[PDB]
């Protein structure tokens, strides 16, 4: 009913006014850490490649 | 990502938001968007899942992204609203004399991002510019909405007599086409609570439209508190010579009636109500006089406040606090209770060993003369240490029940 | 442990003043007395020397690792 | 951990231009520039000098976010002027400003070493 | 002579520090365990029974005396060396003592040939010592002393070193023993209930508990019963009476009932009468016993000795466990069932449960003695068996090998090093809880957890009454310090003056009472104990007395003259109920409190003249105490005394309010205690902020030890800068806050700008930052050892190499030296070795054992050091050193409970500023007061405004008419200042004035344990948990978050189906199994062959691929385990 | 190759070699430390 | 071997402020200076090394640290105030160090900041309102005001603007006052020199 999860990132939250509501204010540490399989097309062949 | 605090309670608790890499070691939230969670930055942490699929995250996208999730089905109301100094700031900033000049008015409309760049013309021409902070906050509202709230301070007889529609106190919110033609905003008009223009704004306008709304206030109203700037010190928990008087003469009165209540039940020249032992009827009468002390010296305070108070500037806007808060910083902390009772005989017929057995009188029961700003004696100390154990015995136990 | 360089707020060299505060003050000047021959005017460099604790002159009664 | 280094905020990166005008397509005779690397100390001189120009119907500026070190200048002036020319003027004439000020404080200080 | 009012601030505190000079703050933990080692190893090494062992010859080795001699300690050599405890937190050793007794052991064997052997000094254990203790070698050590053995001087001391490890011994709450109090039970078939957990002076057996409870109503009338211990039946009192040798009714209700004239006690112990009248003699009353009982003899003989055991050894051992005894038993049980229908009657009130008077706080001493009670038995019981087995065969033994001192030493080491207090084989009966680590991260928290009490109620009860902050808590207990989360009012602290009693022996007071006009028990007749007064001494009624009132002036002159009576004897005088109650027993919280005469103090201002030259003439506190002017009482002595809160009080008013007054408060801020001490104003916060702070002073960062830097602890924290708060309060001078303080003063400024610090936020100064403001270091300490076990396999600290190791990381271990460690002065960040450890193997021949740092920490080998541990293989500490520079996520607090954490920093030209270019440190939001209510916040900020621009310290006292807010606005408008604290502010990034004046001032603030860097966390596919190939959990562990129950409930709410499978399936276990079409059970597949077939169906074609959580195969797989069938049926 | 350390009574630096008791050979205490690397490392003075 | 770890003696040296008066012009930013790590050109070479020997205990000050450049030298020891306390010593205690000073303002790290406060104000009677006194009497006098008692603030000016801003420029002793002020002056035009450039390539280069 409830388990551990990858992809997964916890810290202290902070206040900015700077940010949209629907935004939320990421560490580059975590989104280092964290990451999302993107599949490769002649769409984004580069900029993956890039990556 | 979704994001998360715990205890997870209701729906909003795990919304959807788009992530912005920024320099430091923090999630950093946007201030609205923290009455859903729960959530303060006291040392709160937050938990963010990234959705790993197109499909999970379209998922999240078109069903937990926060502007999707600004009204709680529970409640058919928002569940965000304005928050602390954005919301004691428009309070300031929609007063009626708020004025801004040329160069405030650009600073504050390089913060609006729907601003469709046409400068208004001035509220005031001659002898020199001058917008509104209600002209700009008419820039903030979105599209056409229609809305009528009243402010906080809105006095009830106002409403019968004349000035219905011109209000001397500009309470009486009137949004019409998406301006602010007229009124103070405050937790009534950007709050939680149902009918409010964040409320109007989702239902009218979309869930973007909304979106937009909360930020662009919270931007606008920030840089311009920039200059208003909001504070809160002594000064603001002092009152006069005279409001001092009437406290003190207040609860002399009121100490004397209760020595009159003991001096009746101790002649047996007290007889109990209906319903109730003659111990009930007395703990009644005696607990009516100091809650009738406690309410007026809290009126005195209250009137004897400035506009310039920041106190009331909060309570006011209904940002933070209420007007017991300011009688017990000002006036009176009042009676301590445990278990809803006075002070009970720990001792052996007294409360402490500092006072004579059988002493009903409301020092020996736990009543607080003294304000926060005059400092609470030894046994007031106590007895209000006595009552704020109550109340963390209560959240402490509460929770394992509420949460099974 | 020492007493700071700089005044945290504005930036004013303190750290050449604790030895001379200390003399004042053995000198029977008051702490604010002493405080003003040294020409700390705001309150915040006062707060600095005034605030400060002297603990090296304890960890300095530990014997060394090498002699 | 995720501490940028303090030069960052003074610091061009490589391949980062130091100011980018945009076209403003809501109203006619606006722009942004987008500067980076600066802060409030240029931006508040550069909005208060481009308010003194009467061809100038806009002049604001923001920093985005205090964490980022760039800042935008929006520049709305009168058709029949430019809001590149206005900036380059209110450059030039808070260059002027402080050159005046520069040669009036060094007089000053001579006047008062001396008498 | 007398102490005017314009005085008495000092004298009062004068009188408070001298107290602090005599006693400390640990007192109770260096009393209670100098009582144990002085008095109660003896006493129990005495009290056990000579163990008579024969087969013929016979021995009984008896046990007499006692020596314990100063901690030492041997090497392998053997040689014993004085050890101090320095080097025991170094090396891992126990910082204990040897126990040797004297056995003396006679032979018997016939013809009166008889001699005697003793055996001086026989080692038989090894008892830890508390630190600073008497028999402590840093006792009486002078500061330089101490300095020059690496210890600090301001270090308390009243902890033990267990393995290295510094264990402190929590005061444990428990019920007070040989009293009686009656119940009422709300649910339950008693209406009334007296219990009596009684317990002989000399503890030797658990407390047993006696109840007499009266029969709820609905045969014809109440019935009063007695549940008596061994007894699994209910038996009427009147059976336990006659059993006692009283068989006539009138017998028993002259020891019951003592004024004949009332007959409303007389009907109501009528049923009880009526009920037992069938059984009228002695022995057919203990029949009945011995029947009702859970081994009911077939015989009435042993029945009757059944009976007669329990009655004279298990009833009531308070009253006496001799024969010839039943006459005070009757009395005793007499008196609880007066007791019982005084309350039934209405006349006495039901006994409070949480008042203190009615509890006991079990310290380190009679901790200790339960512990060395159980295992010195047991020692004991060893002894008897090697005995037995030697004089079987007809032979000498050898005392010295039938001595294993591993049970007494490995037992109290084990105890204090878990905290389980109890045998190791009872691992679960035993309580948890006792002896724990030692906090170290700030000198508050350390004081604090030395004065640590405990109530033992269970966190799960959810029952608020004993967490609730009785009235007799007051001065006893702080009113602020406690945990606010699950053990809310549990756990508690004791006050500043608070003493616990630590215990002392009835005799002398006994023996005067006889000297004395007392009438003993057995002498009188029960017709005088109508009009006369009881006398209880620890529980027992020992006689009667005719003038109570100058019987307690005569008790208490000889308590105030040092005489027989010591000073922590309790001495109750209940009036309206004639007993009087004398307390001589240990765990009786009690305190200081100033005489008054007539209706003046004794304190005369002579008294205070001597305290002030303390230091020349020695006066002390103990001078104080033995001239009668100051006396200690304890929480039922207060029920007596009518205290006065100042000697302002002691006026003549124009309606006086007692003018009867008996004592004075010395101070009524000494209610609170350690860290709620700290708090300035605490009078003018909100009670939950003083709570909230007294936890958070706790977690503060300072410089919790002066010798921080030879001591390597798992954890510490060290600030750069710290300072004395300017606003400070006269008891901090005894904590020694002002020698470590745990915190900085900044300029704070409650102001709204750029919204960083909403909702329990601040803004920081990062120029402040950047001059080593709230700066701290960070050491950590790793410890490995290289074990030798046996030649199977063997590790050593050794530089690894890629040819020879085989779990060898792709880190680089060029930073070890040939030792294998690594050296000071290297920078080490996350994943780098600082120890290179290998272990031989059964890459051969030796496997990489080495020690990592602990990920993502990027700090400097701070030293190295290196020593033999206790069996003496090759051990390593290894202190680490990471520079904290505050930054966005860590947490701040005032002394108010305003916490929060670092929204942003701006620049010194980014933050706003005064007319005279201050910028504020700190930058609070306003909306953190109103509801919170910390004007203590705010009158502390104007206090250390004054305070800097006057040079002097701030005095926050709680209760101090001389200083209140006019008076500290007039002084400020004093030095050109806004009289409330305000300023005109600029806009630091435009230079305009700001329209709210802003208020702004120094406040201490303190920097708190709780960095983000020590927080943040992030997983992508990391390592799995074995069971359930789950992410792990922890930071450490590079674990994953938890998506709980409620996660689920909440992603069901929002209808995200796929979202919910990817947390809850694919993000967490995925899995695969193949199932049998047919049965539905788990198939057996081989994929490189791929040959599927289950042997239950023998089928090898109709298998199926199931995609299943791993957890979710693994309950399966359980519940097969449990012959349960769950079939997993996919069509 | 030595591995001088140095005695935390003492004060005394003694080569010690691997498989060799911890012992200082002036005084015989059991507790011994590293001396500081001689490796460059660099603050920035921050 | 002082009781103070590596990182806190580093952190309290770049706090010492260096005479900078004539040589901070001269000086390039080490991302500026074409050569290694360090050179004369972009740096400042500075060394410290003291043994306390004798009983009492040392203070070693800024006085300790040696320069290399005879123009750049801690403040205090300049050629009355003391000299700034980096560490004290115990017998036994040594302290041995190689520090290099380099080019930086404060936007970088406070220690490169030269002032020891600025004052700073303007308007000092309330005429432009621009703050909002709940109750001017209550309130102290500025130093640059000039109205008679009686009078709390000045009649409200609705036709005046904010001029005559007064400045109070402290030096923590690195440059001269003076020189403080006119540096900034330079550097505010330099920034606006450099930007106009920008600006320049920006516009013709569309
Ligand atoms: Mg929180
Ligand atoms: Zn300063
Ligand atoms: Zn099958
Ligand atoms: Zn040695
Ligand atoms: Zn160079």
């Amino acid at each position: 009913m409830g388990k551990r999860v990858d992809f997964s990132a916890r810290t202290v939250i902070t206040p900015d006014p700077n940010l949209s509501i629907d935004q939320v204010g990421v560490p580059r540490s975590i989104a280092a850490n964290m990451t999302f399989a993107e599949i490769v097309t002649p769409f984004n062949i580069d900029r993956l490649q890039e990556l | 990502v979704i994001f998360n605090r715990q205890p997870t309670l209701h729906k909003m608790s795990m919304m959807g938001h788009r992530v912005r890499i920024l320099p430091w070691s923090t999630f950093r939230l946007n201030l609205s968007v923290t009455t859903p969670y729960n959530a303060d930055f006291d040392g709160d942490e937050m938990n963010l899942h990234l959705p790993q699929s197109l499909e999970t995250r379209a998922e999240i996208q078109e069903l937990a992204m926060v502007p999707r999730m600004i009204v709680t089905p529970q409640s058919n109301r928002p569940v965000m609203g304005i928050v602390q100094d954005t919301l004691t700031a428009v309070r300031k900033f929609t007063k009626r004399d708020v004025f801004l000049e040329r160069g405030e008015v650009m600073n504050l409309l390089m913060f609006l991002s729907t601003w469709d760049g046409k400068v208004p013309q001035p509220a005031i021409l001659k002898p020199r510019p001058l917008w509104t902070g209600k002209q700009i906050f008419s820039l903030i509202i979105p599209g056409h909405i229609n809305c009528i709230r009243t402010h906080s301070t809105h006095p009830d007889d106002e409403d019968s007599g004349p000035y219905k529609h011109i209000s001397p106190g500009d309470t009486k919110v009137v949004v019409e086409n998406g301006e602010l033609i007229m009124g103070i905003l405050c937790k009534k008009s950007l709050g939680t609570s149902a009918g409010s223009l964040v409320h109007i704004s989702y239902l009218e306008m979309g869930h973007d439209i909304t979106r937009l709304f909360y930020s662009n206030i919270q931007t606008v109203i920030n840089n311009w508190l920039l200059i208003e700037g909001h504070t809160i010190g002594i000064g603001d928990s002092i009152a006069d010579s005279k409001t001092y008087q009437d406290i003190q003469n207040t609860i002399k009165k009121a100490k004397q009636d209760v020595i009159e209540v003991i001096e009746k039940a101790h002649n047996n020249e007290l007889e109990p109500t209906p319903g109730n032992t003659l111990r009930q009827t007395f703990e009644n009468q005696v607990n009516r006089i100091l809650n009738d002390a406690r309410d007026k010296t809290g009126s005195s305070a209250q009137k004897s406040l400035s506009e310039y108070n920041n106190f009331k500037s909060m309570v006011v806007s209904g940002a933070k606090g209420s007007k017991i808060n300011i009688s017990q910083v000002i006036a009176v902390v009042g009676q301590q209770n445990v278990e809803g009772k006075r002070i009970p005989f720990g001792f052996k017929h007294r409360t402490l060993p500092h006072f004579i057995k059988d002493d009903y009188g409301p020092e020996s029961r736990g009543f607080v003369e003294n304000s926060y700003l005059a400092g609470l004696t030894p046994t007031e100390f106590f007895f209000h240490a006595m009552g704020g154990r109550e109340g963390l015995i209560d959240t402490a136990v509460k929770t394992a029940e509420t949460g099974y | 442990m020492i007493i700071p360089v700089r005044c945290f707020t504005c930036g004013k060299i303190v750290g050449n003043k604790w030895e001379a505060y200390l003399g004042l003050l053995q000198a029977e000047y008051t702490e604010g007395d002493a405080l003003d021959a040294l020409g700390l005017k705001r309150y915040c460099c006062r707060r600095m020397l005034l605030a400060h604790v002297d603990l090296i002159e304890k960890l300095l009664n530990y014997a060394p690792l090498e002699k | 951990m995720n501490a940028p280094p303090a030069f960052e905020s003074f610091l061009l990166f490589e391949g980062e231009k130091k100011i980018t005008i945009n076209k403003d397509t809501k109203v006619p005779n606006a722009c942004l520039f987008t500067i980076n690397k600066e802060d409030h100390t240029l931006g508040n001189i550069i909005k208060s000098q481009l308010l003194k120009d009467p061809q100038v119907l806009f002049a604001g500026y923001k920093v985005p976010h205090p964490l980022e070190h760039k800042i935008i200048i929006r520049v709305q002036t009168t058709p029949d002027y430019s809001p590149q020319e206005a900036f380059t003027n209110a450059i030039t004439d808070l260059i002027s400003e402080l050159s005046l000020l520069e040669e009036r404080f060094r007089v000053a200080i001579k006047d008062k070493q001396e008498g | 002579d007398e102490i005017t009012p314009d005085l008495w601030q000092e004298a009062c505190w004068i009188v408070i520090s001298s107290y602090f000079d005599e006693k400390g703050l640990v007192r109770q933990q260096l009393d209670s365990f100098d009582e144990f080692i002085q008095m109660s190893v003896q006493r129990i090494v005495e009290d056990a029974p000579p163990i008579d062992l024969q087969a013929p010859p016979r021995y009984l080795l008896k046990f007499e005396q006692i020596y314990l001699s100063k901690p030492t300690h041997w090497e392998r050599d053997g040689a014993p060396s004085p050890m101090m405890p320095n080097e025991a937190r170094l090396r891992n050793l126990t910082y204990s003592a040897p126990l040797y007794v004297d056995i003396t052991k006679t032979v018997i064997k016939e013809g009166e040939e008889q001699l005697q052997t003793q055996h001086q000094k026989t080692f038989i254990g090894k008892i830890p010592i508390m630190l600073r203790s008497t028999y402590c070698l840093l006792n009486g050590l002078t500061d330089r002393d101490l300095c020059e053995l690496n210890e600090c001087p301001l270090d308390p001391g009243g902890y033990f070193i267990i393995n290295g490890s510094e264990k402190v011994l929590i005061a444990q709450e428990k019920m007070a023993t040989n009293t009686v109090y009656v119940f009422a039970k709300k649910d339950s078939k008693y209406a009334y209930t007296g219990e009596c957990r009684s317990c002989l002076e000399n503890s030797s057996r658990p407390t047993s508990t006696i109840w007499v409870s009266m029969l709820a109503r609905g045969a014809i009338g109440q019935r009063i019963v007695a549940t008596l211990p061994y007894i699994k039946q209910e038996v009427p009192i009147i059976i336990v009476f006659r059993a006692l040798g009283f068989v006539s009714d009138r017998d028993i209700l002259e020891h019951i009932i003592y004024d004949f004239e009332d007959p409303e006690m007389m009907e109501m112990v009528k049923p009880s009468l009526d009920e037992a009248f069938v059984i009228q003699e002695q022995n057919v009353a203990l029949n009945f016993i011995g029947s009702r009982g859970a081994k009911p003899g077939v015989t009435k003989e042993k029945r009757i000795k059944y009976a007669k055991e329990v009655l004279q050894k298990e009833m009531l051992p308070h009253v006496g466990v001799s024969d010839f005894c039943e006459t005070k038993k009757a009395y005793f049980l007499g008196y609880m069932v007066h007791r019982l229908l005084l309350a039934a009657l209405g006349r006495r009130e039901l006994d409070d449960r949480d008042h203190y008077g009615n509890k006991r706080l079990d310290l380190a001493g009679p901790l200790l003695a339960f512990l060395f009670r159980g295992m010195f038995k047991n020692l004991l019981k060893e002894v008897r068996i090697y005995a037995q087995k030697f004089i079987d065969r007809g032979k000498d033994f050898n005392l010295e090998l039938a001595i294993k001192t591993r049970i007494i030493s490995d037992g109290l080491k084990y105890s204090l090093a878990t905290g389980n207090w109890g045998d190791q084989k009872k691992a679960h009966q035993a309580r948890a809880g006792v002896s724990q680590v030692l906090n170290r991260l700030t000198f508050a928290s350390t004081l604090s957890h030395l004065r640590r009490l405990n109530s033992p109620i269970g966190r799960d009860g959810k029952l608020a009454k004993p967490r609730q902050l009785h009235n007799t808590l007051w001065g006893m207990v702080c009113p602020a310090e406690t945990p606010e989360g699950h053990a809310v009012g549990l756990v508690k602290n004791l006050a500043l003056m608070a003493y616990i009693s630590v215990g002392s022996q009835p005799s002398p007071i006994l023996e005067f009472l006889e000297e004395w006009s007392m009438e003993n028990l057995e002498e009188i007749s029960p017709a005088a104990i109508a009009d006369a007064t009881k006398i209880f001494v620890n529980g027992c009624w020992v006689g009667i007395h005719k003038d109570p009132e100058q019987l307690m002036n005569t008790l208490r002159k000889l308590r105030r003259q040092m005489d027989i009576i010591v000073s922590e004897v309790s001495m109750i005088r209940d009036i309206r109920e004639r007993e009087i109650r004398i307390y001589t027993d240990a765990g009786r919280i009690c305190r200081p409190l100033l005489i008054v005469e007539k209706q003046k103090l004794l304190l005369k201002k002579r008294h205070i003249d001597q305290l002030k030259e303390r230091e020349y003439n020695n006066y002390s506190w103990q001078d104080l105490v033995a001239s009668g002017v100051v006396e200690y009482i304890d929480t039922l002595e207060e029920e007596t005394v009518m205290l006065a809160m100042t000697p302002d009080d002691l006026q003549e008013k124009e309606v006086a309010y007692c003018s009867t007054y008996t004592h004075c408060e010395i101070h009524p801020s000494m209610i609170l205690g350690v860290c709620a001490s700290i708090i300035p104003f605490p009078d003018h916060n909100q009670s939950p902020r003083n709570t909230y702070q007294s936890a958070m002073g706790k977690q503060a960062m300072g410089v919790y030890i002066t010798n921080f830097h030879v001591r390597m602890d798992t954890l510490a924290h060290v600030l750069y800068y710290p300072q004395k708060p300017l606003v400070t309060t006269r008891s901090m001078e005894y904590l020694r806050f002002r020698e470590l303080p745990a915190g900085i003063n900044s300029i704070v400024a409650i102001a709204s700008y750029t919204g960083y610090n909403q909702e329990d936020s601040v803004i920081m100064n990062r120029s402040a930052v950047d001059r080593g403001f709230f700066r701290s270091v960070f050491y950590r300490s790793y410890k490995e050892q290289e074990s030798k076990k046996g030649f199977d396999q063997e590790e050593v600290f050794e530089k690894p190499t890629r040819e020879t190791c085989q779990g060898m990381r792709h880190a680089i271990y060029d930073k070890l030296d040939d030792d294998g460690l690594i050296a000071p002065g290297v920078r080490v960040s996350g994943d780098d070795v600082i120890i290179g450890k290998t272990v031989t193997l059964p890459r051969y021949t030796k496997r990489d054992c080495s020690t990592f740092l602990r990920t993502s920490e990027t700090g400097i080998v701070d030293q190295v050091m290196v020593t033999l541990n206790q069996e003496g293989y090759k051990f390593c500490k290894i202190r680490v050193r990471s520079v904290r520079i505050p930054q966005i996520g860590d947490k701040f607090a005032s002394r108010h409970g305003q916490k929060g954490t670092c929204g942003i920093q701006y620049r010194q030209e980014d933050m706003p500023f005064t007319c005279e270019g201050i910028t504020p440190d700190i930058i609070i939001n306003p909306h953190a007061i109103p509801s919170r209510m910390t004007i203590g916040h705010l009158i502390e900020c104007l206090q250390g405004k004054v305070s800097a621009n006057k040079g002097e310290i701030g005095d926050a006292t709680p209760f101090n008419d001389a200083v209140n807010v006019q008076k500290i606005s007039n002084l400020l408008s004093d030095y050109g200042y806004h009289l409330r604290g305000n300023e005109v502010l600029y806009n630091g990034f435009t230079g305009r004035k700001i329209t709210s004046q802003i208020f702004i001032g120094p406040t201490y603030y303190q920097r708190l344990k709780h960095m983000v860097d020590d927080k943040i966390h992030s997983r992508a596919r990391g390592p799995i948990q074995i069971l359930n190939r789950q992410p792990m959990e922890g930071r450490s562990r590079d674990g994953g978050l938890r998506f709980g129950e409620m996660e689920r409930d909440c992603q069901i709410a929002h209808g995200a189906a796929q979202f919910l499978r990817e947390r809850l399936f694919e993000a967490s276990d995925p899995y695969q199994v193949h199932v049998c079409n047919l049965c539905g059970i788990m198939a057996i597949a081989n994929t490189r062959t791929h040959t599927y077939e289950c042997r239950g169906c023998r089928n090898k074609t109709q298998i199926s691929l199931v995609r299943m959580p791993y957890a979710c195969k693994l309950l399966f797989q359980e519940l097969m385990s449990m012959s349960i069938a769950p079939r997993m049926m996919s069509v | 190759q030595p591995m001088i350390y140095i005695c935390g009574e003492c004060h005394t630096e003694n080569e010690i070699k691997s498989r060799d008791p911890i012992r200082c050979r002036e005084c015989g205490y059991r507790i011994m430390y590293k001396k500081r690397t001689k490796r460059l490392v660099v603050f920035d003075a921050r | 071997s002082s009781v103070l770890h590596d990182e806190f003696i580093a952190h309290r040296l770049g706090l010492i402020p260096l005479t900078s008066d004539d040589i901070v012009d001269k000086l390039q930013y080490s991302r500026d200076c074409t050569c290694e790590e360090f050179c004369p050109e972009c740096s400042v070479e500075f060394t410290l090394d003291v043994r306390c020997n004798e009983d009492q205990t040392r203070h070693v000050t800024s006085r300790d640290l040696i320069s290399n450049s005879p123009r750049v030298i801690p403040v205090t020891s300049r050629n009355e105030q003391d000299d700034i306390l980096i560490v004290k010593l115990r017998k036994g205690q040594e302290l041995r160090l190689r520090a290099y000073a380099k080019k930086g303002f404060g936007k970088e790290h406070a220690k490169w900041n030269p002032t020891a406060g600025v004052a700073f104000e303007y308007d000092p009677d309330n005429a432009l309102r621009h703050t909002v006194y709940p109750k001017p009497e209550e309130w102290p006098k500025s130093e640059y005001s000039e109205l008679d008692e009686d009078e709390s603030q000045a009649p409200y000016d609705p036709n005046g603007k904010p001029e005559r801003f007064y400045y109070n420029v402290e030096s923590c002793g690195s440059l001269r006052p003076e020189t403080i002020v006119l540096s900034a002056l330079s550097g505010l035009k330099k920034k606006l020199s450099d930007l106009q450039t920008q600006l320049s390539h920006e516009i013709q280069s569309d």
